Parts: C-alpha cells; structure tokens; sequence
C-alpha cells in the first residue's frame, strides 16, 4: 500500500505542503542506498527456505512441549501449518523490506493475526520465540556474519538496514503479544 | 469434465442452453463506491494466470484454508478441467462447494446457522438478512446441500456482480440496498491473517443477522475497513477497543450480555440477603429419567437464568391483557384492605408425628375450570 | 474421525434426512467385522515396541547411508528422534483398526506429510522401506488370525500409497 | 401461637404463617381434642371446592330466577363472584372451627354483611338457603357420611364438632337475617 | 451422595452432579419412600414452566393493577424479571422436595427476602398469592388430580407428600410476609 | 464427528497410549447391544412425523399463550417455523442414538442455538416443555410402553439406551436453558 | 440411486479418493441382510394383487365420502384407477426390498408428492389409511420370517412419515 516514498506525501498530505528541498535530500539518500537495500532483500529470499527450517525447528529444539501430545505442535498438519505460518512472516518483512517501511504488512498480515492465535489455542511466547530466531538470522545474513555461507559483496556500510528488519520483526511480535 | 466449451450446467433457467459463454469478463457495478478506489484489483479468469487464480479462491472461496498438497484432490480434479477450460470459473466454485473438502472444514464443523453465513463471505462476498437466511435454511432441510449452493450460482446476484470469468471478491458498491447491508458485509469480510476454522462458533454476526434491529458494532466495522479510510482513528483511541473485539471475537465470548439479552439488573446493595453475587439467580436444575434400573437423577446447579424478556412479552402484556369492568361493586366499608380474604387453613399433612400445620390469610378468587 | 459411521451420518445429513434404512444397514457390517480388527488391535498394542525395536533398524540396514555426517540421522539422538518419529506410526495404525475405518490415519500422519519431509530433508522412500518390512513380516500362525492379517496389511500399505 | 394465628387474620393485609412440630405440641397440648380437631378442619378445605360448587348449584336448582336475565348470577362476572362469597364464608368458619371460637368469625366477617349485601342488592333469602347446604354437607363431612367421598380416619366420635360447626353456620345467617 | 446434591446446590465448584444406576438405589434406600419421592418431583419439573406462567398470570387476573401504569408487572423489564421470580421458587422447593430438608430452603433461598422485597418494592399481598396458587398447583400434581392433565403412575397414596410441600410452600409464605 | 469408536482414541490421543484390552472389552460391550441399538433408532424414525406433531400440540394445548397474538407461535409461518424447528432435534438427536455419544449434535445444532433462540425471541422456558415431551416419548418408544403404538422385537432389556438418549435430550435442555 | 453402494461411492468420489476400508466394510453388512429382505421381496411379490384387493378397498371402508359425486371418486373407473394409483407404491416398496436403502422410493414416489396430490385434490390422508392398514397386519408365523417384517416395516412407515 505505503512505500517509502508514498509515506512522506501522506506526512506532507497533511500540512497541504509541496515536497520540496528540505526533505527531498532525505530521500534522495534512500536511493542513495537504493543497491544497498537490493542486495539486502535478495540475500533473505536466497535462502529463505533454509531460513524458516531452522527457525520453527529451533524453537522446537528449545522447548519440546510442542511435540507433546495436547502440544499445537503435535500432529503432522500443525507442522505442515507451522513451516507454513512462519513463511507467510518471512514472506511479508521482505515485502517491508523492499517497500521500505512497515506498511506492507501491517494491515494485510498483523491485521488479525492475534485472534486467529488466540481461538486457535497457538501459544503467543512460542511464537515469540519462533520469529525472533528470524530476528536474529535476517541481521546475520544482511551484514554476511552467517557461519555456514558466506555470500560475495562489495564492500561496505549496511547495520543501517540492520535495525531495519530488526525493527520490523518487533512489529509481528508486538501485535502477537 | 463435461465439454472444452461450457457456460451453464443442470438446466435451472431454460435459456441457459442457448446462453454462450462470456467473451470478456463482465464490468464492474456503475454507482461510484469510494471505498473500491483503495481496494485492491480483482481478479478474473482472463487476465492472470493459474497461480494467483487458485491463491485467490483459497483466499475467498475457501477462507483462509491452508490445504495441503495431498489435501483436496477433489479440488484438484475441479481445477485440472479449469486450465482446460472445461468449465467457467463462475461453475468451478460450484465443484468447490460441492466438494467434501469445502464439507468437510465448513458443514460438518460449523453449526447449521454458521454455515448459510460462511457460504454468503465464501460465494457472495457479504452477509445476508433474516430473510435470505429463512429462505436457505429450508434448503438444508428440504434439499440438502447440492441444491443450497446452487441458490448462490444460479442466482442472479452472482452473475451480475461475477458473471463467468470473475473470481468472488468483496464488492463494494457504495449504494446498497439497505445501511446495514453494507457494514454488515464489511463485518463478516475481514483481512488477511483471518480464517474460518477456529471460530466453529462464529457467534457475533450469526445474532447480528438473526433478529433485524442491532445492528453491529462499530469497531467490528472500523477493523476491516481499508487504509487511509481508518487512519488518525486507530492510533490508541478505538485500538484498544480493537484489540478487545479481538480477545472476545477470538474464543468466541458469546454476547448474552451485552450485544443482545439486555437485563437492567437491581444494584448489589439492594438485596445483600440473598447475598454473593456469584450466585444470586441459581436454582436446581433437577433431572429424572425413572426407567429400568439405569434411570439417574442429575440434579446440578443452574447458571444465572435470567429473565427472557419475550416470554414475559408474550404473556403479562400482549396475553392476560383482560382487567376489564374493575369497580368490583364499593358498597359498604368494613373491610379494610382484604375485601374478600378467607383464612386459608390448609393442614399440612398429619405424618404422624415431626409434621405440623400453619396458616396463610390471602384473597381468594375462583377459577375459570370453575362454576358452570 | 473419517470412520464407516461419519460417512454415512454427514451423507444423511449433507441430504437433510433421517437415518434411512441404508445407514442402519452399513453399521450392521461392523458386528461382522470388529471381531476381527480389535484383537488385531491388542496383538499390536502387546508387540509394539518389539515391532519398532527389530524393523526400524531395517530401514537403517537397508539406507546404510544416512547416518554419515551432514546428512538426516547425524548423532544419536536423531535416531532416537527416530524411533520416535515410527512409533507415532504404528500408534495411528492401531488408531484405525480401533475405528474402522481411516479416519485417525490421514489429518494426523499422512496430511501434511509433502510439506514437512520436504523442508527437513526427510527422505520418504526409508519411511515406507521400514514400514513395508513390517507389512510382508504378517503370516496367519504365528502373529494373528488369518483374516485379521488381511486388514492390518490393508491399513499398512495405504500408508505407503499415502507417502508415495 | 394463637395470638400469631391472630395476626394472620386481622392485619388488614395478606400474610401467612406455619407452626413447625416442636410448636405444634404446645397446641395440642393447649387445646383441647385437637387431634380430632385438626383431623376436623382438614376434612373441610380438602373439600372445600366442591362444597361451594355444589351448594351454590344447589340454590339455582331450588331457585331458577337468579340465571334469569337481570338476575343476580346471570352474567360471569356475578357467577364468579357468588363462589368467592362462597369459599370466604367456608375458609371463617374453619378458621374459627381452628380456633375453636366465634369472636374472629364476627369480628372480620360478619361485622358489615348486612350492611353490604343489601347495598349491593344481594338476595339474603337465597344465600341464607346457599349456607344452610353448606351446613348439611359439612356435618356428612365431619362424621364421614359423605356418599361420594368418605375419608380414613382414627376412628372414634367427632360428633362434639358436628354440633360445634352448626353453632357456625347458624351464626353466618343469622347475621344475614 | 445427598452431601454430593447440597455441596452443587450451593454453588461450590463443582458444575454439577449425575447419580448413577448404583448410586441411585442408593439414594433411594438413604431416603424414606423414595420411589414414591422421586416420582413427586418429576411431577413438579415437567410441568414448570406451565405452573408458573398460570401463577403469574393468576396474581394479574386477581389484581389487575399490575399491568396498569404504576404497577410492578408493567414494564415488561419487571414482568420477566417476576416471571423469572416464580422459576426461581419452584425449582429450590422441587429440591427440598427431593431432599426432605426444608434446610437448604432456609439458608439458600428464603434469608433476607423478605429484606430484597421491600428494598425493591415488591407487594407482599401479591406475591403470597403468587405462592398461594403454586401451593396448589404443587398438590394438584401429586396425587394426579389435575384438571387437564393425567399422568400414568403406579397407583397408591401420595398424600404424605402432598402435605410435605405445603409445609415447603408455607415456608414461602412465612418468609416473604 | 466422534462416534462411540473414535471417543477412546482422543481421550488415549492425549496420553499418547496405544488401546489396549483393559478397555476394549468395553468397547466390545458396546458391539453386543449392536443390534440393540440398530433396532431402536428405527422405531425412533418409524414414528417420528407423529413424534414431533404430538410433542408441539401438547406444548400447545397445555399453554395457549403464543396462539394468542403478538405470540411466538402465533401466525402461520412461525408455527411452520416451530414443526420444522422440532423437527431438527428430532434429527440430530437420532445422529447421536447411532453414533453412540452426543458429539455430532453437540457442535452443529446446539452450538449457537442458545443466542438463535433469545435473538430471534423464541420463549426458551416453552422450549423447555416441548423438548421435554420428545424425552418422555423417546422413551417410550425404545422400552416399547407406548400404548396407541406397539411394535414387534426380540425379547430382552433395553434400558441402557434408555438412559442414552435421555442424556441427550437434556443436554438440549442445558443448552437452551 | 439412493443405495448403500451409491452412498459410499459417491461420498468417496465427492472426496476424491480411492474406496478406503470405511467403504469397503461398508459392503459386508450386504451379506448379512439380504438374505432377510429378498424373501420378502418374493414374499410381496407372490402377493401383490392380495394385497391392493383386499386392503386397498379399506381406505374406502374408512373414507366413504370419497365416492360421493364431486370428490375424487367419482365413478367406477377411478376406483379403477385407484387400485393401480396404489400399486406404483407396492412395486415401489419391491423396488427398494431388492436395493437395500431408499432409492427408487424417493425420486419414483416421494419426490414431488405435495405438488401433484395438492393441486389435483387427493387426499393424502386416505393414501396412508391404506398404506398403514398394510403395515399393522404383519406376524411372524403366517407372512415371513421375523426379521423379514421388521425391514418390511421398516420402508412403509417411511412412506407415512414422507406422505404426512
Ligand atoms: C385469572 C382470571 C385466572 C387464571 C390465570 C387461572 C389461574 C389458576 N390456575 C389454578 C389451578 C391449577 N393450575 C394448574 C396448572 C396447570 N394445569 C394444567 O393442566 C397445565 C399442565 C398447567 C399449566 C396451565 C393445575 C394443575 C391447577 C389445579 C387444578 C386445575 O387444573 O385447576 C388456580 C387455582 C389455585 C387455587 O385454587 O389456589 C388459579 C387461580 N385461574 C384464574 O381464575
Ligand atoms: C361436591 C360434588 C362434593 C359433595 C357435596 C355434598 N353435597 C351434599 C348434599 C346436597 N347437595 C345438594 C345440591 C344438589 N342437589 C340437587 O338437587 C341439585 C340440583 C338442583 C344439586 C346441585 C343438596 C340440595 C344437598 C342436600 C343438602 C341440603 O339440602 O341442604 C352432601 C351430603 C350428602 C348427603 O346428604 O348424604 C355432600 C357431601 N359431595 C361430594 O362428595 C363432593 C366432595
Ligand atoms: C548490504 C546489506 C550488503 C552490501 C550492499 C552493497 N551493495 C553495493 C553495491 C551494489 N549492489 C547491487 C545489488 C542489486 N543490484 C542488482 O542489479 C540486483 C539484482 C537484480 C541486486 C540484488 C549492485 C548492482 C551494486 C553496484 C552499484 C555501484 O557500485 O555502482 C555496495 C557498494 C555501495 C553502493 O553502491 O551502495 C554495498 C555496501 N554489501 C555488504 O557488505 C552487505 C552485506
Ligand atoms: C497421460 C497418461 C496422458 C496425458 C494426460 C494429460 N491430461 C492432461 C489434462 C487434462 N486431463 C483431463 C482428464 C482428467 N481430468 C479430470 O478431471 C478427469 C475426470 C473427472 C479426467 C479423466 C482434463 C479434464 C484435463 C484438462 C485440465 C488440465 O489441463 O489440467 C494434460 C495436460 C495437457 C497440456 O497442457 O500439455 C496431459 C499431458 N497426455 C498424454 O500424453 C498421456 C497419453
Ligand atoms: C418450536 C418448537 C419453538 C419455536 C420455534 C421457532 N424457531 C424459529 C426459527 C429458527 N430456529 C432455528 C433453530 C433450528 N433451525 C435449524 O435450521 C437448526 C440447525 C441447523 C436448528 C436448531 C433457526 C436457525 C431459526 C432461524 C431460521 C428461521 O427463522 O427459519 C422460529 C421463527 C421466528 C419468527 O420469525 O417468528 C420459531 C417460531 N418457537 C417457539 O415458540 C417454540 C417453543
Ligand atoms: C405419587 C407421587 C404418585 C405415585 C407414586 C408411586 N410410584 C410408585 C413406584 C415407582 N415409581 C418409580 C419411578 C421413580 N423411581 C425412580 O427410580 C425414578 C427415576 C429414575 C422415578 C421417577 C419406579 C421405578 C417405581 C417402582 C415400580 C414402577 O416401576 O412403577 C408407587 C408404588 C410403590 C409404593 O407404593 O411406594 C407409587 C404409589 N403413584 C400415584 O398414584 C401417585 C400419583
Ligand atoms: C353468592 C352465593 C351470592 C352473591 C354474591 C355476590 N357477592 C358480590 C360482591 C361482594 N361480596 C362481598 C362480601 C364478601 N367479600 C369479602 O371480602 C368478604 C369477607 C371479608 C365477604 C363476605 C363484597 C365485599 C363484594 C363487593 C366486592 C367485589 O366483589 O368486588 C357480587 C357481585 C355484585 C356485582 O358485581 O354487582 C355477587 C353476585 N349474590 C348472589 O346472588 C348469591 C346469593
Ligand atoms: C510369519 C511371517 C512366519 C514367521 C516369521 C518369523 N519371525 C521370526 C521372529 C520374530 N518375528 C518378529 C515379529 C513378529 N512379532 C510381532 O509382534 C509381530 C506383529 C504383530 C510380528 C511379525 C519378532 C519381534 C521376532 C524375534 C523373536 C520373537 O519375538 O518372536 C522367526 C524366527 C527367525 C527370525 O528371528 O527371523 C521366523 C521364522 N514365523 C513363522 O512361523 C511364519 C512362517
Ligand atoms: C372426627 C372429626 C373424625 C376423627 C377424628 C380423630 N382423629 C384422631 C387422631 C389423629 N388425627 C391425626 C391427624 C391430625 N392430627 C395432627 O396433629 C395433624 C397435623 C399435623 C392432623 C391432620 C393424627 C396424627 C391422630 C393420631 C393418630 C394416632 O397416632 O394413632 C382420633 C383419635 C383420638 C385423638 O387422637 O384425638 C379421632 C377420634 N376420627 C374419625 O373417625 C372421625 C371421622
Ligand atoms: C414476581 C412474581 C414478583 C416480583 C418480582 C420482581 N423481582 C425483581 C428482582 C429480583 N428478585 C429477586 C429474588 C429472586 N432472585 C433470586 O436469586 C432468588 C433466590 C435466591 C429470588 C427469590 C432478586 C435477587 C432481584 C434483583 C436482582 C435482579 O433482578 O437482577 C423485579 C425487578 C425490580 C425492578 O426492576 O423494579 C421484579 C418485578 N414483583 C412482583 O410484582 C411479583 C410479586
Ligand atoms: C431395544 C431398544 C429393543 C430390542 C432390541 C433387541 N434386538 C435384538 C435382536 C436383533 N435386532 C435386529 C434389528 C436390526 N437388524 C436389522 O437387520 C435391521 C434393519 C436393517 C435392524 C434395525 C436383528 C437382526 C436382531 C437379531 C440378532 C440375533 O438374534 O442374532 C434383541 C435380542 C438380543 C440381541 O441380539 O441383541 C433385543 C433385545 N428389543 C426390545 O424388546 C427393545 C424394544
Ligand atoms: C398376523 C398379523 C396374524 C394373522 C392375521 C390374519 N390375516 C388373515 C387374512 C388375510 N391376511 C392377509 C394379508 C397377508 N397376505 C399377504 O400376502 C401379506 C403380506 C405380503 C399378508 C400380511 C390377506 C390378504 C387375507 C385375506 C385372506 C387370505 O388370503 O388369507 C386372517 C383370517 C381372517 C381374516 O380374513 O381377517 C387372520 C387371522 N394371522 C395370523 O396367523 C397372525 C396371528
Ligand atoms: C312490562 C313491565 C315490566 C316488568 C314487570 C318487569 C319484569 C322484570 N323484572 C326483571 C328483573 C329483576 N326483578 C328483580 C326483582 C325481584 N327479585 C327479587 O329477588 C325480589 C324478591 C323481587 C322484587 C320484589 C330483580 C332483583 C331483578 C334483576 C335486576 C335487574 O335486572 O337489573 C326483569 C329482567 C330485566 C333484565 O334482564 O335486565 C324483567 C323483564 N320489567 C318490565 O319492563
Ligand atoms: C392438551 C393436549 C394434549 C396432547 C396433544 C397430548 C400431548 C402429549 N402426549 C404425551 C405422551 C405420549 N405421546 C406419545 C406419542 C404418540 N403416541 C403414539 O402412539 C403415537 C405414535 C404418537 C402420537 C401420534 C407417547 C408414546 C406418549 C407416552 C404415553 C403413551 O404411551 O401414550 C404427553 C406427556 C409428555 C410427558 O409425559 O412428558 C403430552 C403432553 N397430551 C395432551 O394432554
């Protein structure tokens, strides 16, 4: 719905004020890392599948209550749903993070997610814990510290898109707590 | 599985066998419809492709489903003849919702009320009167399920609003034929992230729908509404009414008390010796069967029944509405508030001894089964 | 769940009926056949965990492949994962002899089973090598009676049909 | 006891009370014959209802003018009304059968009975045959002589009580005479 | 099990209480006459929801200024809230019934109502007379003389419990006046 | 949904416990009244036209307050309304005699019916007595006491269903109240 | 149509799946009635003109208003057509003694009954005074085995229950 660009005209839609050079500067620094952010959302769906594996299994591997029976993990369609219910979460921060702002999925993925979890009976600290394990691996892969592959770049400065997707994956837990 | 060219199956109207198929997918609705600017485009058979035709029917047709890839074959049998064109898109949810696996996540787990209101979010895209509901639950009961969805594909509803080749989205039209109908509508079509199959009872429009006063509430109506069409108004100041109609609306807190059932109740200072609150209004809900040797007796503790509010509207008021010719004749004023009250003896029961008499004055008025 | 009784209450009710003459007719079938598949049901809940113990190796002695390192079984643990991961299996077979039909089998084993073997790596083809080497191991002496080897064989390769 | 039965009575309003068995003793032990005598009342209002609907049919079928049109049990509402007249005199006289006086039965029924009957253009020379029925069948009654309904009983003589009630009944018309 | 029936009449924490096949001459051999007992209370509640829309009805058609402008039976918010009244009275006096105890009527339903009724207002002259019929209603059921309906019963005396609940219904009276 | 088979593998499901023969000798009692239970559905559906009409007249005949109008019963849509709504507790309770356990009637025609019937303004205590006239001939059916009907069977006991769809009958009952 | 075969084999292909053990169960309860309904089949059969004789004219016997002028029966040959109008419904109980569910009863006579007997003025009152005069004279030692009649039972009730 919103970019980055379409989220300061509905700022400047507001004052009745025409764009202009005190903060067209501001934008034109985000197409100076317009490449930056190019490189940085191909880098979550290269291995995205990879991405979501590991992070419904590691949440298993740290609390195996889930598997359990009575567990909303326990059978194997609620597995089938969970690969699939943190895959519509990767596949939303990477629309955010293309778009450039948290607008994307806040109205087409948060906006009901809490009570479909909620008369489901999904427990909402497991997910908590199952979307901040992509927290911490979409910073691993976007500043090229993942251990067990190493992609080619140039060269240079990207924490700023760090906190970026550090700031949207705190989006999808807010709504869910 | 019929014919690579078919526009109308099963005969209903008779000028369907003569009635081509539609060249181009139909227009949409003329009147102006503010709200649609903001919504997305709609899809239709002859502009996207197999990938998100199929993703948009899961997303309508089917809810939000999440079926698997061994789940619905019966699906995969209605869209292997739908990229062959062997049947519109308009007649490929009716194999749909013919098939058991929209039975078996919407009929069979879903109550009877909740099923007719599923099938106008799935197949119209809004929600239906108590009018359209009396007419398709005598479907269920008379016809079944074949001839129900039927009454929305051969309607003609669907055909202006769809026609053949336009995948079932909300349409909105911007005027309605009735105020409630489109926010009634906007209440029973929420976004994405919603389902259908947690709430087995859906409960909030299946009492909105049924009686045609009350109508919803407006936070209901404010969620689902589009963007920059809510914004300024969903900051903090109806959010955390938001995200209440979202732990009620989630596990299903049934409005008995304050959606309809609208009891004004005394104040707890008024009684305090029929005290404790929890109780107040619990009576023995006693059981007795009496047959054989394996007839029990469960006597439980009622909950808090309270008062109907249209038994007592159907007697007290509208019956018994008689106390005619009340002047009941005032001559001569020895009486003294008791004209005609006779003592009331009424021996309890000599059980030879621990069982003993009292008396009650009251007035005494003889029956209608009485003289004559 | 999906048993021979839901098929014919949810088709009587699906028409908006009473239980007609036919329905009353399918359930008089399962007098004639719950003598058979309910001690079917007791021989494998007393030999279940010898039937995990010598044919979920089997598969390990057939696949001798997968506990190399970087692969599907790396330490210990994940056999014992395992060995877990097949009990689950011959619980849901003596799930649906108990029933009658399929019913406990496909929403909890078999539905779902393309999406989560296919993201973890588990390969399908030594799920139903160990549990074929159950399905030809029947023989009326010894195990069961001899139409009691016929349905328990008939829910076991509906497994493998299901997973492959 | 007695002296709470006789705020049951006169209080102008309409209340109710019991005896419990620990109290019911003290009055039988304060009465003389009582258990003849509460065996005496309920013999009565057991029957009460159809004591008043046979003595009241009783008078119309010795005097046919009063379902005349104009007469006083013509309409319903009269008709209605004859009974409640009826049961009011049956419920005094047992209550002062109970008592085993006369003064509640002059005091709050029969002090103003003249003085309404003929105000409201009752006829005193029927209803005074209404109660003299009413005197025949409740001596059948209170010595089981009753030829439809005859009633188990400790068995003895209750004629004291037969001569009791029709030194009631007598006292009802010779108030209305 | 009769501790089993007083601890759920209560309301203590249990949701309610089934007797078994066992249990249930078990309960009949703790109780006196208890097949006669439990067939006086499956009278009673079968027919509770005709007793008290007659008793209602009853109390309006003897004093029709109820429903009259200013009455406590207009405003249909009070003519269900009484309606809700009678139910409330019939279904404790069908478990003291049951039970044999008028001790549970006590303490549960009958302290302090006559303190809610005048702090709500409520006319004892017409509310005795609402207990009044469903005394007799009560007594009709037992022993089987209703008027319209005749229910198949083995056939004896029920006449001791058909004075156990006009000392229960007395109990009523006693404690609303 | 859950028949009588499928009810002890939900409750062995959440124990993770195979079904073994401590309790499948009770599920092998369940198929020896097989015929038992086969038999007496059909004479629940051999008169079930005469059922409900008997059951909705005597709710009728014993109060005539929705015939009056500005009643619930009153025109003649509403009461084709109430022999159609009869008509579907009729049907489902017959689910739940062949399938063993009130689980199918349970979440699709009790679940909601209680708000259905207060919205639309359905006088839930006359609910009450027509439902309770579906029990006490439901009864009187499968023990075969019928008096006007009298069907031919094989000798023996049948109150074990007796007590089966007298279980369901009030939890209708529960659900409604 | 509506068999016990037709049942199951279109709830399977409404599914889209393969004949499962629920289904194929389903078919031996088949062994275990047919050989009670199919004497009755023979029984009805061997009989049929008896009985529309001598119980066909007991609606008459009950309805003698029926044979004033003005009514339905009007003259000798719509008695005629009568006793043939009553006969469609014996061949159709035939009909469905051989099938083993209600089938051929609904589409061939039950399906659209309020239509035809509403506008041409029948009385479907005096159809099942006729009807049920069949049905309370069944006995076990005369007409066929003991459970025979209870299944014989079993479709004219059906037919009351359909017709009222
Ligand atoms: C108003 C003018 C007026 C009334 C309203 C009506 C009230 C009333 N009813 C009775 C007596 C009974 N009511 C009974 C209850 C029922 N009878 C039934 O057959 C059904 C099942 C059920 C609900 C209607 C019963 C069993 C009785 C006793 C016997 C009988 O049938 O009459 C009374 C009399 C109470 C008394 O005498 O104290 C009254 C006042 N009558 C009105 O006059
Ligand atoms: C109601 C049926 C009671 C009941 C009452 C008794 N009535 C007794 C006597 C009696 N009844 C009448 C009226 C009756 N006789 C008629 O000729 C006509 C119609 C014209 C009617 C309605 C009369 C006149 C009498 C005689 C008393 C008198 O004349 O004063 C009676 C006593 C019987 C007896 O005399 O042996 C009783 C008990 N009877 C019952 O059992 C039910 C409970
Ligand atoms: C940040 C998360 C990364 C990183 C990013 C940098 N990229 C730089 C230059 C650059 N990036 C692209 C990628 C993008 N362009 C494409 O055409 C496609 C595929 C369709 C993608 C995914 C290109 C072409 C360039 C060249 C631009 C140029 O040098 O002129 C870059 C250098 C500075 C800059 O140009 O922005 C950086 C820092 N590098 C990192 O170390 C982290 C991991
Ligand atoms: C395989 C042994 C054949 C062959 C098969 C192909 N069939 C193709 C499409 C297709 N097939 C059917 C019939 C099938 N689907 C049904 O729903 C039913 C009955 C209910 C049946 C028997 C239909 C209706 C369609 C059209 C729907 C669709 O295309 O998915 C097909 C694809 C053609 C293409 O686009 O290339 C193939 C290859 N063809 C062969 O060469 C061998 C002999
Ligand atoms: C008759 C014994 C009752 C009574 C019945 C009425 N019910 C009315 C409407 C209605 N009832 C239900 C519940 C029932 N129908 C179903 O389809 C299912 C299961 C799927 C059940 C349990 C529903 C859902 C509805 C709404 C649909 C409709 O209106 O047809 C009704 C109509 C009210 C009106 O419009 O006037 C009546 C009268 N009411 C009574 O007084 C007795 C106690
Ligand atoms: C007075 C209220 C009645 C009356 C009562 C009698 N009932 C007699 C026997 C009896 N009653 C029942 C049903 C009852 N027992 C239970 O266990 C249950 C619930 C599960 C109930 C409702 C049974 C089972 C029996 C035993 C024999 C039978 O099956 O009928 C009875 C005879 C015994 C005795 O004299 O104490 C009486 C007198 N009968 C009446 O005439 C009034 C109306
Ligand atoms: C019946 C056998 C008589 C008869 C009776 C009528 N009485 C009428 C009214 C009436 N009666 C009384 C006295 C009565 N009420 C009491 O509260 C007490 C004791 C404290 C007694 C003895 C009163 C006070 C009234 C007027 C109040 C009222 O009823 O509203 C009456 C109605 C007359 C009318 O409606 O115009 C009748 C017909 N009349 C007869 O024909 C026979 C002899
Ligand atoms: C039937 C197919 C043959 C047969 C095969 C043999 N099995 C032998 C040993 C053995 N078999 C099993 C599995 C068995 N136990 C079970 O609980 C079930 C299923 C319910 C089965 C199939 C086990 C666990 C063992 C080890 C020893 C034991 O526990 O009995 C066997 C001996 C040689 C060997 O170990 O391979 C043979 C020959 N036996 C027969 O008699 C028929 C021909
Ligand atoms: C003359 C009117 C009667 C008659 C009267 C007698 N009753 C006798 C004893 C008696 N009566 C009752 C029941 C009564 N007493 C009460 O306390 C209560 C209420 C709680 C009532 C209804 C009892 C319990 C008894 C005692 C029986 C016993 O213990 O054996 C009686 C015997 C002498 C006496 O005790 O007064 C007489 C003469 N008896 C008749 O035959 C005529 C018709
Ligand atoms: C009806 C026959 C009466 C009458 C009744 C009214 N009661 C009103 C409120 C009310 N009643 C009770 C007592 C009842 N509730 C219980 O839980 C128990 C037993 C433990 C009993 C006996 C309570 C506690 C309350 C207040 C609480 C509430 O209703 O929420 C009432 C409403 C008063 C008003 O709104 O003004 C009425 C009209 N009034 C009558 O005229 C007849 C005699
Ligand atoms: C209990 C509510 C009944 C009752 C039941 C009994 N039925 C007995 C035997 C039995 N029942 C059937 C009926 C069923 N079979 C069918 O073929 C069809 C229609 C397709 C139906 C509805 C059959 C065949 C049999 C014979 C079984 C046999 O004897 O081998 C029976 C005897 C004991 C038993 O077998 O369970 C009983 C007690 N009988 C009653 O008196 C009540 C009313
Ligand atoms: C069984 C309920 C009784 C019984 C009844 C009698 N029937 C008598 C004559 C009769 N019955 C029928 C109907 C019969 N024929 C059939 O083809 C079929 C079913 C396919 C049935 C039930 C007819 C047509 C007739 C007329 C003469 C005849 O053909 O038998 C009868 C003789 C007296 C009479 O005519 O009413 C009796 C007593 N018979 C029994 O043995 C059991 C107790
Ligand atoms: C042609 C001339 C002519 C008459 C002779 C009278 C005849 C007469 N009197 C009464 C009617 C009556 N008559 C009496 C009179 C008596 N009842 C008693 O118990 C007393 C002993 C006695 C009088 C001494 C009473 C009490 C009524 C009923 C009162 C009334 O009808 O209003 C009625 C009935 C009227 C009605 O139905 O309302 C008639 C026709 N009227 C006439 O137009
Ligand atoms: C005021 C009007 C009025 C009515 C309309 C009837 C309605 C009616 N019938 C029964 C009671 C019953 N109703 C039936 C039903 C039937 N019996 C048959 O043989 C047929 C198959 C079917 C009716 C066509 C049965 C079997 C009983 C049990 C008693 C009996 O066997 O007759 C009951 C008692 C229910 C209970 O005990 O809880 C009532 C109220 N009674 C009335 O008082």
């Amino acid at each position: 719905m919103l970019d980055a660009f379409s989220r300061v005209v509905v700022n400047s839609d507001a004052k009745a004020a025409y764009v202009g050079g005190s903060d067209l500067q501001a934008l034109k620094s985000f197409i100076a890392d317009g490449n930056k952010r190019l490189d940085a959302v191909n880098s979550i769906v290269s291995n995205a599948s990879c991405m979501v594996s590991d992070a419904v299994s590691g949440m298993i591997c740290e609390n195996p209550g889930l598997i359990s029976p009575g567990g909303n993990c326990y059978t194997n369609r609620r597995m089938a749903a969970c690969l699939r219910d943190g895959e519509i979460i990767l596949r939303y921060v990477s629309y955010a993070l293309l778009a450039g702002d948290a607008s994307v999925l806040e109205d087409r993925c948060l906006n009901g997610l809490k009570e479909t979890y909620i008369a489901l009976g999904v427990p909402t600290n497991s997910s908590i814990r199952a979307v901040s394990i992509m927290k911490a691996q979409a910073v691993a892969f976007i500043t090229n510290t993942a251990t067990e592959r190493k992609m080619s770049f140039a060269a240079g400065d990207c924490t700023s898109l760090a906190s970026e997707v550090a700031s949207y994956f705190d989006r999808v837990g807010a709504a869910i707590s | 599985l019929t014919l690579p060219g078919t526009a109308e199956t099963n005969l209903a109207v008779p000028s369907n066998a003569v009635r081509k198929v539609q060249p181009y997918p139909i227009a949409k609705p003329p009147s102006y419809s503010s709200v649609d600017s903001l919504r997305p485009a709609r899809v239709s058979r002859m502009d996207a492709d197999w990938a998100t035709i199929y993703e948009q029917v899961r997303r309508q047709v089917m809810g939000n489903a999440y079926v698997m890839e061994g789940e619905a074959p019966d699906i995969d049998v209605a869209f292997s003849q739908l990229k062959g064109g062997n049947l519109t898109v308009r007649e490929f949810v009716r194999a749909v919702g013919k098939s058991a696996s929209y039975r078996t996540r919407f009929m069979e787990a879903k109550s009877s009320y909740n099923f007719v209101l599923l099938n106008f979010k799935h197949f119209l895209g809004r929600a239906p009167t108590q009018e359209e509901v009396s007419t398709h639950i005598q479907i269920l009961a008379t016809s079944g399920l074949e001839a129900e969805i039927d009454s929305y594909i051969d309607s003609d509803e669907y055909k202006a609003l769809f026609g053949d080749h336009v995948v079932p989205y909300v349409v909105y039209r911007g005027t309605y034929l009735s105020s409630e109908r489109f926010n009634r509508m906007v209440k029973a079509n929420p976004g994405g992230a919603t389902s259908d199959k947690a709430k087995s009872n859906l409960n909030m429009i299946a009492t909105v729908a049924a009686d045609l006063p009350t109508d919803a509430i407006d936070v209901m109506r404010g969620l689902p509404s589009p963007i920059t069409s809510e914004t300024l108004a969903f900051g903090t100041a109806y959010y955390w009414a938001k995200v209440e109609k979202e732990a009620s609306e989630g596990r299903s807190a049934s409005p008995i008390g304050e959606k309809i059932g609208k009891f004004d109740h005394a104040p707890i200072s008024t009684y305090t010796s029929l005290c404790s609150y929890d109780k107040v209004n619990k009576a023995p809900q006693i059981s007795v069967t009496n047959v054989g040797s394996d007839e029990h007796s469960y006597v439980s503790v009622t909950s808090k029944y309270i008062a109907p509010d249209m038994a007592a509207a159907a007697q007290m008021l509208a019956d018994c509405q008689k106390y005619k010719a009340g002047g009941n004749a005032p001559t001569g004023k020895w009486m003294k508030y008791y004209p005609g009250t006779t003592v009331n003896m009424a021996p309890y029961i000599s059980l030879n001894d621990t069982g003993s008499d009292s008396s009650r004055t009251v007035s005494v008025t003889l029956d209608k089964v009485k003289i004559s | 769940m999906k048993s021979v009784i839901t098929t014919v209450v949810s088709a009587a009710d699906a028409a908006g009926r009473f239980p007609s003459n036919s329905d009353l007719e399918s359930i008089q079938g399962n007098i004639q056949r719950s003598a058979a598949r309910l001690e079917a049901a007791e021989k494998l809940a007393g030999n279940h965990e010898a039937v995990v113990k010598e044919a979920g190796d089997a598969c390990f002695a057939k696949y001798a492949y997968l506990k190399n390192p970087g692969e599907a079984g790396e330490n210990q643990e994940k056999i014992n994962k395992c060995y877990r991961d097949v009990d689950h299996y011959m619980r849901l077979v003596n799930y649906c002899l108990v029933v009658g039909g399929t019913g406990p089998l496909d929403e909890w084993g078999i539905a779902g089973a393309r999406e989560v073997y296919r993201t973890l790596n588990l390969p399908t083809s030594a799920y139903v090598a160990s549990i074929a080497y159950t399905r030809d191991r029947l023989c009326v002496p010894r195990d069961m009676s001899a139409q009691a080897g016929v349905e328990f064989s008939a829910y076991l390769d509906y497994l493998i049909n299901a997973l492959s």
